This record gives structure tokens, sequence and C-alpha cells, in this order.
RNA sequence: AGGGGUGAAAUUCCAAUCGAAAUCCGUGAUAGCUGGUUCUCGUCGAAAUAGCUUUAAGGCUAGCGUGAGAUCACAAAUAAGUGGAGGUAAAGCUACUGAAUGUAUGAUGGCGCCACCUAGGCGUACUGAAUACAAUUAAACUCUGAAUGCCAUUUAUUUUAUUCUCGCAGUCAGACAGUGGGGGAUAAGCUUCAUUGUCAAGAGGGGAAGAGCCCAGAUCAUUAAAUAAGGUCCCCAAAAUAUACUAAGUGGAAAAGGAUGUGAAAGUGCUAAAACAGCAAGGAUGUUGGCUUAGAAGCAGCCAUCGUUUAAAGAGUGCGUAACAGCUCACUUGUCGAGUGUUUUUGCGCCGAAGAUGUAACGGGGCUAAGUAUAUUACCGAAUUUAUGGAUAAGAUUUAUAUC
RNA sequence: GGACUGUUUAACUAAAACACAACUCUAUGCCAAACCGUAAGGUGAUGUAUAUGGGGUGACACCUGCCCAGUGCUGGAAGGU
RNA sequence: AGCGAAAUUCCUAGUCGGGUAAAUUCCGUCCCGCUUGAAUGGUGUAACCAUCUCUUGACUGUCUCGGCUAUAGACUCGGUG
RNA sequence: CGGUCGCCUCCUAAAAGGUAACGGAGGCGUACAAAGGUACCUUCAGUACGGUUGGAAAUCGUAUGUAGAGUGUAAUGGUGUAAGGGUGCUUGACUGUGAGACAUACAGGUCGAACAGGUGAGAAAUCAGGUCAUAGUGAUCCGGUGGUCCAGUAUGGAAUGGCCAUCGCUCAACGGAUAAAAGCUACUCCGGGGAUAACAGGCUGAUACUGCCCAAGAGUUCAUAUCGACGGCAGUGUUUGGCACCUCGAUGUCGACUCAUCUCAUCCUCGAGCUGAAGCAGGUUCGAAGGGUUCGGCUGUUCGCCGAUUAAAGAGAUACGUGAGUUGGGUUCAAACCGUCGUGAGACAGGUUGGUCCCUAUCUAUUGUGCCCGUAGGAAGAUUGAAGAGUGUUGCUUCUAGUA
RNA sequence: UUUGGUGCCCAUGUCGCUGUGGAAACACCUGGUUCCAUUUCGAACCCAGCAGUUAAGCACAGUGGAGCCGAAUGUAGCUGUUUCAGUGAGAAUAGGAAAGCACCAAGC
RNA sequence: CCGCCCGUCAAACUAGUUAAGUCGUAACAAGG
RNA sequence: GGUUCCAUGGUGUAGUGGAUAACAUAUCUCCCUGUCACGGAGGGGUUGCGGGUUCGAUUCCCGUUGGAACCGCCA
RNA sequence: GCAUCUUUAGCUCAGUUGGUAGAGCAAAUGACUCUUAAUCAUUGGGUCGGGGGUUCGAGCCCCUCAAGAUGCACCA
RNA sequence: CCGAUAAGG
């Protein structure tokens, strides 16, 4: 579970995941790349679960890389509460993810490997994911 | 059931003070009128400007206001008042 | 005998009435709360906002309306140009503050093994300061950085008022749609703001039916004409040509995901020195290699992942055998004589798709166009505009009570 | 559960509620305490502590423990206000 | 002290035994009694209760399960309304 | 109930200003006779090297370093020759004022040129009407204190006032009702509100339930006979929830009885695929709503546990169907007690005993039965059948056959 | 024109490296007895003089190392109407860059 | 007498019985 | 679900308005006794975790754990 | 039901929040005594409940099971 | 003031 050591405030307000993309838009470290084609808020845990499945299905010399993390938190009001009292307690943290961001690339292993470890990886997340390659 | 809810402890906040640019440049303006209200000067004073207590920009000749970019990397502000300077 | 009586006590009873009788008087008590308030026409026409309030269903002042007067330009509006203030959108983090990924050099500790009881030393499954390279994140981060909007001025045009003074108000429960956000869960026909509009206080046409969406602004009459949004098989006014696509009634509601549906395009491999599929044949030897496993030896984990003959053959393609074995395939050759194979970007479609009265997810009948996309020329369509006439307000020429 | 017989919300509650015989505490020496009134006057009572008024418990049987810090009540020398 | 899942027990339809083919109710007992308890009394108690609660014999249309008969209505005619 | 009530700083605040929420972070109700005024001089923190005590870090010297230092404080903005540090002299932390502006409903607040008097620093120019700036504060009334060129109720005084300065309010609910003020009402009452809750409806679908996507693994070996993690996407309205749009000039709210109707996400019966399906009996999935889907003990119960049967004892919707159809056991009137809270009146989704359930059906809907008229001459008979309604459940034994 | 002083500017003006220079001037320098001064030091400030001096500073030429600036194209955001026309950033890059504008005194 | 010995509590078996359990020291001397 | 209190040695508790931590029991050593208990002497041992303010935090401030005490109603 | 916790030598329990485990009893062994008790030393003894997954590495972190216990509904 | 002394021999 990817998390912030600290953080300076404890309830931010939300980042939206409208728009073009900003950074993390071309594979840089590997090869391979999961490319984002629907903006959309994706929490630490389903980092975990994509991360778990890369491993699982890597090989014993694949390398790889996870561009997103999360950054900014989310809160909740706990269950049962009328509106009013104050903001709600965080609970989960989030990676924005906008439409073009790599968020998992992989290297150092044959073509078929890496492709089915991309599918796996984006199956694991709710964005609409597409594979591409690194530019020579 | 209501459940009870919590309390908020942050609910304070002051009187906005209406700070800013009061004259505009090219604006005629005569001796004792505020041109800049601000907290610091963040606009330098130059020739024919006062300063006070509040570091409030205000004239002391008639004339018309200007505003010339200067300092380090043209960061610094500063306003004039330019006289009338009609000189027949 | 009533701010009293009585009560084996229940707030019982005290003339069908008792948390304190009945009746008259003060009295027409008071009510920031409901309800009601009676003839007509013409001109104009809001607000549901800010501050204060023992204030929140009320009140005062300001804001918005109306009547009278003044200000002619230096006042106020509509466009073009110019100057300036700012730190948002965006972007960036070697330009800071936090958060933060990988590589390389690496302080540091953990971890050891020694010597030494204290000064330490050699490697560290690993932790990770600082630096370099490459890449990231932010309402309360900024080395930067717009547009719009705002202020002022210049020019052109328009109005005597959006400016000043006086009289009389009403308003302080707002609603929805688009856009930028906060709270909520990127839920609410939710709640709270900024801005553009409508309704409130506004009919007409489209949306099948709808206060707020789109087109617009109703003085009255006309069985006149041209149009806006929207539409032209029938209901229901009005269309035709031409080119393609869909086979799902898709149209006429939906996601993650799945599929030899179909059309278009751009590349690449082989092919009449024979393509692909299928059919007919072979499809091997050391050997069943060796550890290993009761055993594996073409098909348990391994030690790996051999080499020759040869057209081809794999420590095998699976099934399968305790294991071999055996059937059989990947691979090569031959009958064969016209198309096959793959990658990428797209248009329209299929499945995913289950709720309670009755077709019931086109408004209905129906439609393979009467569906979708494109081009040309038309038409219908409002209380809009034009045309004829009647009524009326304010400004002008002017005084006939005439024309604008 | 109430000892019992009884009484109670006329006109939604008859009961475990009220009352009851019994126990205890407290005040009261008589022009008594208590009570109605403003007072006179009167009830108590033409009664006299084996009597009267009030608080609590509620046949009968066995029991009723500790605390006098706070509050209430009674008494108290002086001293302070 | 006495009593105790109580007209008191939240957890709790507490554990166990009895009653039933089967028992959130009932009876006895157990006791971390959240928060029982001694004159706002504690524990027992023969008789009594249009009191509350549980088991049981006889008894029956309460029920398995509904059916028949007679009147007064309802229904039809005349009058009031 | 909890929290807050005045002022100041940042963000939300959408690059002028302004802009709300029981939105996100913090402070203030001061401090300084120097931390004020002036003249002069002077300029970081940290780090590197070198040095007794002295150590990672006290002080010294040199260099580097462009602010991470300081500027009394919570933040923001400003400021490195400054507004930071030191020294000398001083008290302008003056008197009377004040053109012109900012911002404002008012009351109040903020800046200020310049004039007269007399000073401080400085050679002079110049600066000084408190501090780098923004919080550090409270109206009126009443009374007290100091000064005073005003009044002194026939006159002279005095008393008592007037003017200026000043003092007494966590009047903090901070534009301050009065100098002085807490609770219960189930014994209750009045005026209103769907401006505002409890039942049901409406919107939402967080939660709940159903389903699907990926495949880690479990499963004599083997993801996909049967399960299915870590994750993701939907459907229903079906539990707990959110909003407060309809209803407070009344929408009767739990359970039970009677009558049932509808949906399918199917409990039985009916058909089929796969199976880790030998047979019997099973598991899962697909199709299917025609019919059926029991009686009892305890509890008001829905629910639930238990007993005995059955082919089965399904999941929901219909105002959690059904009181102008029944009941009133439960909740929730007045009575009474127990435990607990409160000093108390009283109170408890704590417990227990008792306790009024009205209406003659106008319209429509429905079950039956009639009159009139039409069906084109009238009447009496017998028919076809467009559109319909009703029923549809299933078990046991024997044989087939102890055969497959 | 060159040197010296100064104002305006506020890195395309800096930091640094390599060389050259002084006639006059600028500077170090020579001493603290005078005016003046050290929170202690004639270091500094202030005096009165130019013996020595080109290390410094200062002034010239080279140096693209660090720092700074940065075109055109394209793109992100905006305004309208479109689903296209303007507006146009930030980052990155070719590259520029060894300051510039005036006044005064001296030999020129 | 560094003798003897009592009664609660705890454990087991059937109040008793139990080799080495816990709190005291009541009785046997004037047993203090 | 909300609100108030507490966390100090091995165990039970005080203090500190920032500069400092004690009491009792318990523990250890030594007298003591035939021995032991009791007794006598002496010795020793302390702020829940985090993170800010200050030159300095047990104390001051905000969060996070554990243990308690109160409330969670009107329909 | 749900959410939560626990399963650790023969028994009762700490383990530390990742480098693979001890404490106290019980047992045994000695020492010790006439011999025991007691005491004292010493001492063997673990499938960290079963599997999966993360990690170079799991008693330790996340899931599913097996057996119990908790707190929230035997509809307010 | 003044208490105790494991079992079988
Ligand atoms: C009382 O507790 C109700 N609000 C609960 C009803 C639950 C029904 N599933
Ligand atoms: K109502
Ligand atoms: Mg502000
Ligand atoms: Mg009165
Ligand atoms: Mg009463
Ligand atoms: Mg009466
Ligand atoms: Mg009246
Ligand atoms: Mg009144
Ligand atoms: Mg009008
Ligand atoms: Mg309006
Ligand atoms: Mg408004
Ligand atoms: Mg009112
Ligand atoms: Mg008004
Ligand atoms: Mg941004
Ligand atoms: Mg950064
Ligand atoms: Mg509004
Ligand atoms: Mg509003
Ligand atoms: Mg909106
Ligand atoms: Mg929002
Ligand atoms: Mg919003
Ligand atoms: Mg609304
Ligand atoms: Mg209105
Ligand atoms: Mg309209
Ligand atoms: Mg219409
Ligand atoms: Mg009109
Ligand atoms: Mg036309
Ligand atoms: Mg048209
Ligand atoms: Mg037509
Ligand atoms: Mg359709
Ligand atoms: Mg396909
Ligand atoms: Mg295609
Ligand atoms: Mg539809
Ligand atoms: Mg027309
Ligand atoms: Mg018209
Ligand atoms: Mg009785
Ligand atoms: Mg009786
Ligand atoms: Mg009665
Ligand atoms: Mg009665
Ligand atoms: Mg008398
Ligand atoms: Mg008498
Ligand atoms: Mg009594
Ligand atoms: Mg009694
Ligand atoms: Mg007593
Ligand atoms: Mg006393
Ligand atoms: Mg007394
Ligand atoms: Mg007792
Ligand atoms: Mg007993
Ligand atoms: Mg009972
Ligand atoms: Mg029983
Ligand atoms: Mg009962
Ligand atoms: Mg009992
Ligand atoms: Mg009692
Ligand atoms: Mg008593
Ligand atoms: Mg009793
Ligand atoms: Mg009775
Ligand atoms: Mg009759
Ligand atoms: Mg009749
Ligand atoms: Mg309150
Ligand atoms: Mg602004
Ligand atoms: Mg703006
Ligand atoms: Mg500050
Ligand atoms: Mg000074
Ligand atoms: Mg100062
Ligand atoms: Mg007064
Ligand atoms: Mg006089
Ligand atoms: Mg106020
Ligand atoms: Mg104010
Ligand atoms: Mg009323
Ligand atoms: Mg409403
Ligand atoms: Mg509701
Ligand atoms: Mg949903
Ligand atoms: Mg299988
Ligand atoms: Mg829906
Ligand atoms: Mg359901
Ligand atoms: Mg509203
Ligand atoms: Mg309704
Ligand atoms: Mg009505
Ligand atoms: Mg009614
Ligand atoms: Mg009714
Ligand atoms: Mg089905
Ligand atoms: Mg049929
Ligand atoms: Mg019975
Ligand atoms: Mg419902
Ligand atoms: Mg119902
Ligand atoms: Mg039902
Ligand atoms: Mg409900
Ligand atoms: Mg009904
Ligand atoms: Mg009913
Ligand atoms: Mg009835
Ligand atoms: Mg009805
Ligand atoms: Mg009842
Ligand atoms: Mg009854
Ligand atoms: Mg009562
Ligand atoms: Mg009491
Ligand atoms: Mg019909
Ligand atoms: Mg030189
Ligand atoms: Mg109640
Ligand atoms: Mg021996």
């Amino acid at each position: 579970m990817l998390q912030p050591k600290r953080t300076k405030y404890r309830k931010p307000h939300n980042v939206s995941y409208e728009g073009k993309a900003k950074g993390n838009s071309y594979v840089a470290f590997g090869e391979y790349g999961l490319v984002a084609t629907k903006g959309n808020w994706i929490d630490a845990r389903a980092i975990e679960s994509a991360r778990i499945a890369i491993s699982k299905c890597l090989g014993k010399t694949g390398k790889m890389w996870i561009r997103i993390f999360p950054h900014m938190s989310k809160t909740k009001k706990p269950l049962e509460v009328r509106m009013g009292s104050g903001k709600g307690n965080p609970e989960f943290w989030v990676a924005v993810v906008k439409q073009g961001t790599v968020m998992f690339e992989v290297a150092n292993i044959p073509e078929s490997q890496m492709i089915k470890a991309l599918t796996r990886a984006g199956h694991k997340l709710p964005v609409t994911w597409k594979i591409l390659k690194r530019e020579e | 059931s209501k459940k009870g809810v919590g309390s908020t402890k942050n609910g304070r906040d002051s009187h906005a003070k209406r700070l800013g640019a009061k004259k505009a440049d090219g604006q005629m303006i005569r001796t004792g009128q505020i041109i800049y209200r601000q907290r610091g000067t963040r606009v330098y004073p130059g020739v024919n400007v006062g300063l006070g207590s509040d570091d409030t920009l205000f004239a002391l000749s008639d004339g018309l206001v200007k505003y010339q970019k200067f300092g380090p990397k043209q960061g610094k502000t500063r306003v004039s008042v330019v006289k009338h300077k009609l000189d027949a």
C-alpha cells in the first residue's frame, strides 16, 4: 500500500482528472507501457493489485517501473450521518490518472510476456488501458 | 436514528480589507488622493508620491499617475505622478 | 363558594363544564400569526440582495421601482484603438516548501566476523544523507504565466438619464438550465457561492404531454404574404432528386469485457519456379543422454534445454503409459492449380441487458426505408416581420386638431 | 401484589392505587400546640399528656446494620461580623 | 442481615433441572446484583380478591369447517318523512 | 444535545475589488522609556579549513554562500547597505488644526498634503503628530476625579449644573433589552407551518442484495466439475441511509384474520448442457411463472429456534396491499409501582397491571338482475362465433426388474 | 577619442581564468605630534606627504567554464463560432552574450 | 519445647480419609 | 456515534504553572538469631507514542494508542 | 448474520511490528541429604492452527479455510 | 514485646 509518509494538510480539495496529459505521457524508463484512455481516480489498493499481478506474471529477470503515485487523499463521512459538522476524515489515497498518462512500464523479458503482463495489470484498473512502445 | 455528529473547530474569518489599486494609469489626480492601498510595499513610490503609516501611496502634486516597471528581472513596480507640465 | 370549598387522594366533585366554576364588567384586551378588503381605463414597472437586530414567518438603512425638478457634456451607455494593476487557467519543480520513482557514486545505521574492553577494523539479504542523470505531484508550492474580465484615457455614435435633490413605495421564503468551484461519494429535482439567461411578473411555436431547455416578446380586427427554432409516409401543414452504409427494428437508453458481422484505407510475406487449407507419405539415430525420482528414458522436477544422417524430424505435439511403450502431432515431400497471410487506423452494427396492473425504452399506426452520413434545389412552420383598417401614450413640424 | 371488610377517576383506567386496625418520631402544661379571619369569634374541647395535631410505615411473626462529613433540627460558654 | 435474571438484569431467548412431540411465557436453583437491600422498610405468612400470571380434569361451534331452522330488520307495496 | 457568537491572517475566491456554508488551517483582548525620534557607523544564517579546556554544535581567523538569517507575535505581504545590528543625544509616544481621498446603510474606521506655536537630532538639506504593515478592543445612560474666562431661580455667596480632559462594563450572547431572573408539563391550552420532523410517496444508490470481468490459488495431478483471493464494471430498488419536493383547515401508523393479484433473481413439478456423473442420490448452469408452496410449541410479534410431515414448505412488490372489511395483543393519553436520573416538579427505543377503533355509499370500479331503444315491416323459434372467462397440483404401491 | 569622478540602468551589466598597463590622475604606501577614531586594533574613519609600488583594486585584450538571456515551428490552456478561426504560453532548442546611455576635469 | 497441637481456606476420593499446600498460634509449663 | 478524565520505579499513588521528580510497599547488602519471620543500619530503582513552541518539555500545544467515567433522546 | 480478535514445545502466556522464537510451570538430569520434600544448577523439548500470496526473506503484512471467543440485529 | 520449626525411620 503506497502511502505518503506525511502530509502538510490532512483534508485537501480533490484534484480533477478531466483534461489531457500533464507529465508521464511517454514511456521513458522501459520500452513497453500501459497508457490510459479515460481519466479516473484509482487508489493505492488498485496499484498494489496491479503491481502484484505484474510481479507474479513476471519472470526472474524482468524489471518494472510504477510511474503514478497516490499523492492525494480523499475523505468519507461515516454512514448514517446528516450533512454538516465539518468535513469527513481521510480514508483512502488515490493517484490522479489523466487521459494519456503511462501508469506501468516493463522491460527486460520477451515481448509476449510483457504484453500479457501489461494486460493483467490493466484488467485490475478501472481506466481503459492501451499498450504503447518506446520511441527509438 | 441521528447517530450524533461531531463538531467543527475552524469557522472564523476576518473582514476583507478593500486593498488594491485605486487610481489607474493615465487618470488625472490631485494632491492627497490615494493611489494604492497595500500591506507591505507592493508598489514602490517614485517622484511626487508619498508613503503613510500603513504603506499607503498618496499623491504629493497634481498630475497624471504612471506606473514603471524596474528592479531586477523587472520584478519591482514603481508609481509616480507626472505633473500636469502644461508649460504653456 | 371560586388565587375558594370538599376530597378513605383519581387533578375527584363543586348544576351534562374544573390544572381551577357560571355570568357581567375593564373590553372593541393583545396577536411580528391565518383569513378577507367591494368600479373602470391608460403610462411605467420591481425584489427575494448587503449590514445591524433576544434577530431568522418581523423591523430599520442601503440596493432595485415610480412621480417632479436639475445637470447637455466635461454625465451615462454602445463599438474600435491605447496604457496600466493582477498572479488564475496552463506549465514547471536543480527556482523554493512539502510529497515522491529508477539508475550510478555513496554519509548513515541494521547485520555480521575479528581484535579490543576501548579506539576500532573487513564484508554487508539490506536501510538510506548528499551529488549527477532521467522522470513526477499540490486550494493553503511558484523561477515563469495568458485569454477573459476591471480601471482610465482617445475617436465615432446615441440618451437627458444608470448622476444629483425631493414625495410614495414594494421587496429581505426564490426556482431551474449552461459555465468555474466549495460541502456530499465527480449522488441527489441535494446544499452553499460567482457569472450568463428564463420563470417569478410572460402568452405564442418546437420538445407527445412539461414554470425554468431552444426560437421570441401578445394594442385590437383580417379565412392576406415572407420567415426563426423545428420539420415534410399516415395521425399532422409541408420534398424531391444523387452517392454510399446498416440487417440489428439497430434507429427507438446503458458500462468493464468478448467475438472469422460488414464497409473503407494505408503497409508488409508467399504464389502459375505453384501459394493456404485439406488429402497421401515419411516424421530419425546415439538413447530410453544423464542426475533425479519407487520410475520417467520424446512428453514429473531437472543438468541443461545436445549434436549427426538427412527432405524432415522436436531431449518432441499432445493424449497416454507406474515409467517406458503405443496412437498421434510440430517439420519435410507429393496429387492440387487460384488466391491466400499478417499489422495498423477508422464508419455502421452483435452479446454483456432480470421486477413487479397492459403492448409500455419511436408519441401511435407502421417503416428496410418512412434509419444513418453527405451535396443540390424547395416547401411547411410563431401572437416574429411585412400589408390593410380601428384605438391609444410620449416626442417633433404645426395648429387644420392635420402630417410624421 | 395487596393482610383482610371497604374507597376511588359521574361519562374509556376498580387496580399492586387510597384507606384501614397496628408501629414509630415530633410538637403541645391549657388563654396548650395546630387551624379559619384582618380582627372579633370559633374548631381543637365543654377534652387535659392513658389528651390533641402533624410526618412516615401499614395485619401477624422475625429483624431494622454503618456514616453527624454536607443539609435540616436542638442546645451552647465566651470570641469575631 | 435477608432476598436475588425480581413489577428491579443492559448484555439476556444467562446456565442447569422440571412441566410439553416441540416452551422469548411458568416453577426451582445457580450469582460479575452494570443499577437489590432493611420503616420512601427487608424477609416469610393461614384466610380473602369482578387483581395479575402458568399448568391441568370435565366441558363445549373458540376452532378443523362450515351447515340448518324461527323471529325483527334489510327487500316489495301504501302513509309521514 | 454537542459546537459557535467580537476582531486579525491565508485558502476556497474563478490573475481589479467584493463573494457563503456547523468549509479547510491558525491567532488576538498585547509588548517596548526602548523594540519610539534623529545623526553616524555597520551587514546574513549555514558550511569548509585551521585551533587548549571545548565535546556534532559556545568563541577566534580566512574563505565560500545570494536569503534557507533577522525584522517581539498567527499567517500573509514587504524588506539583504534595507524597515536588520551597535553607538551618541534626546522624548514628536507634541499643542490647535486640517484641503483632499479610501472604504462604507448608519454609527464608526483608514491615509493624509499644508498652516501657526514651541521643541529633539543633525554642519545643513531634511526627518520626528509612536513602532516594517494589517488583530491588542465596547455605543449611550449614570455617577466619580482634575482644570475652567460659562450659569448661580430677588441681590452677594453657596448648593447644583455646563465645557474640556479623565475613571468605573470576559455589558465576550462583544451595535450592548432590565441595576436585578432557573426548570417540568403524559393534566394541558391558543395562533400558525408541509417555511419543519415522525408513516407512506418522490429524487440518490453511499450501504445492502443479484450479476459480470482478470486469474493468484485450492481441487491423487489440473485456474475455469465445484470454489474463488487481491482488484474492477454494472443491474435492482431490495436493507440501513442522504435530501426535505407533496400532504400538519388530518395521507389512521406494527402484528394477526379474510381476499388475494403481480414480477422472476425457480422451492417442487417440466426440458436440457457439463460433472471430480458406474447405479441410487447429488453439485452447477441454461429454458420455463401453468399450478402448488403444511400444521404446531414459545413470543404482540415480523423475524427467530424447536417438533412432526410434505414433491415443496421460494425471494419480493402492491401506501413495508388490505381498520368508510374485522381485531387492538404491541406502540403512544389520562391511573399505579419497580430500577435509574434529578434537590425538586418530573423523566427514561428501561420493566410491569389496566385502559372509548364512528359513518345509512352520491360518482366511479366490481358482482348479479332489469326497463327503454336500436339491429330499417313485425313476431316466434334454431344457430355460427369476433372478442372472452374458468380449470391445469401431485404422491404412494405393484409390474417391468433385483433386469441395466 | 583615453584616463579619473558621478548619475541613470539592474547580469546579453555577473562569478571566474589568462595576459598587458600607467604620462597625468586612481590607488596601495610612508607616520600618528596636531583635528578626529576604535564596543580593542591609525585595521577602518581622520589628518599631512609622496619615498617605494604595478601584487591588489582599477583599466584594456582574449577566454562560451559556471550563471544569465533566448528566435522560428509545434503544443497546452482561452474567446467566439465551430466541431474551426484567431489568441497564443510554460518547458525544450539553434543561438546570442566578455554591457549600454548621458555629464564633468585633464593631455588629446 | 528446634516437643506437641487446634481451627478456617485450597485439592482429590468415599463429615471422614488422605508423606512433605496457605493464614494464624487457640490448648499442654503461671503455654506467656 | 459524541463528550470529559487518566497513562510517573516491579506495584499503589503525589508533585512540577518550563530549568527539580518524591512517599509507601517491594528489591539488594550487612547486623540479628540454632534458624527463619518480625526488628536494626546502609544501599539502590521512574513521566504512554508521536509531532510542534522554547536555548530547554513529564509539565505548554495539536494528533495517535490503551483504560475508565458520562451521554446517545421526541416521535 | 455482521464486524473484530485469538490459535505459539506437555499446560498457561510474551513474542514485534519482516532477518525465521522465548517467559513461567510440568518433565528429566544431576548437585544436595540417612533418604526424601524443599532448594539449587543445568537441561532436552516447537509443524509458530492448515494452505495461498507479497518480499531476497514471513511467528511478524495481506486472503481463503478449520475450531472458538468478542462486539454490533433472535425487526423499534 | 516475645510468632513459628517438611515426611519416614
Ligand atoms: C429499528 O431498529 C429499525 N429502524 C430497523 C429495521 C431493519 C430492517 N431490515
Ligand atoms: K401532516
Ligand atoms: Mg481577508
Ligand atoms: Mg394572578
Ligand atoms: Mg396525575
Ligand atoms: Mg359535572
Ligand atoms: Mg377583535
Ligand atoms: Mg403578544
Ligand atoms: Mg413595460
Ligand atoms: Mg433576481
Ligand atoms: Mg443576489
Ligand atoms: Mg416573526
Ligand atoms: Mg427600502
Ligand atoms: Mg494547475
Ligand atoms: Mg519540488
Ligand atoms: Mg441564491
Ligand atoms: Mg438561499
Ligand atoms: Mg448550478
Ligand atoms: Mg461540486
Ligand atoms: Mg456543485
Ligand atoms: Mg434546489
Ligand atoms: Mg411571489
Ligand atoms: Mg412560455
Ligand atoms: Mg408544446
Ligand atoms: Mg408588445
Ligand atoms: Mg415559405
Ligand atoms: Mg429551416
Ligand atoms: Mg400532410
Ligand atoms: Mg431499442
Ligand atoms: Mg470482431
Ligand atoms: Mg473492420
Ligand atoms: Mg429511450
Ligand atoms: Mg405562418
Ligand atoms: Mg406584431
Ligand atoms: Mg385489597
Ligand atoms: Mg373488595
Ligand atoms: Mg370512569
Ligand atoms: Mg370500568
Ligand atoms: Mg384568637
Ligand atoms: Mg368547647
Ligand atoms: Mg405505604
Ligand atoms: Mg410494604
Ligand atoms: Mg436505617
Ligand atoms: Mg457535628
Ligand atoms: Mg442553630
Ligand atoms: Mg448480600
Ligand atoms: Mg438465597
Ligand atoms: Mg417472571
Ligand atoms: Mg428450560
Ligand atoms: Mg404477558
Ligand atoms: Mg424463578
Ligand atoms: Mg428501594
Ligand atoms: Mg429508609
Ligand atoms: Mg418477599
Ligand atoms: Mg378485585
Ligand atoms: Mg315485519
Ligand atoms: Mg316506503
Ligand atoms: Mg446549547
Ligand atoms: Mg480577487
Ligand atoms: Mg475575478
Ligand atoms: Mg512572522
Ligand atoms: Mg537609538
Ligand atoms: Mg525600528
Ligand atoms: Mg443606569
Ligand atoms: Mg441667588
Ligand atoms: Mg450582536
Ligand atoms: Mg461591525
Ligand atoms: Mg392547535
Ligand atoms: Mg416541504
Ligand atoms: Mg421519509
Ligand atoms: Mg447503482
Ligand atoms: Mg480438471
Ligand atoms: Mg434507477
Ligand atoms: Mg430484497
Ligand atoms: Mg431548499
Ligand atoms: Mg404525497
Ligand atoms: Mg381538506
Ligand atoms: Mg379525511
Ligand atoms: Mg380512514
Ligand atoms: Mg430465468
Ligand atoms: Mg395450455
Ligand atoms: Mg398450552
Ligand atoms: Mg418500502
Ligand atoms: Mg401495511
Ligand atoms: Mg407483505
Ligand atoms: Mg423504512
Ligand atoms: Mg381501506
Ligand atoms: Mg386494518
Ligand atoms: Mg369499524
Ligand atoms: Mg379509507
Ligand atoms: Mg392495549
Ligand atoms: Mg382491551
Ligand atoms: Mg402517570
Ligand atoms: Mg434521589
Ligand atoms: Mg367486447
Ligand atoms: Mg598587474
Ligand atoms: Mg416516550
Ligand atoms: Mg553422602
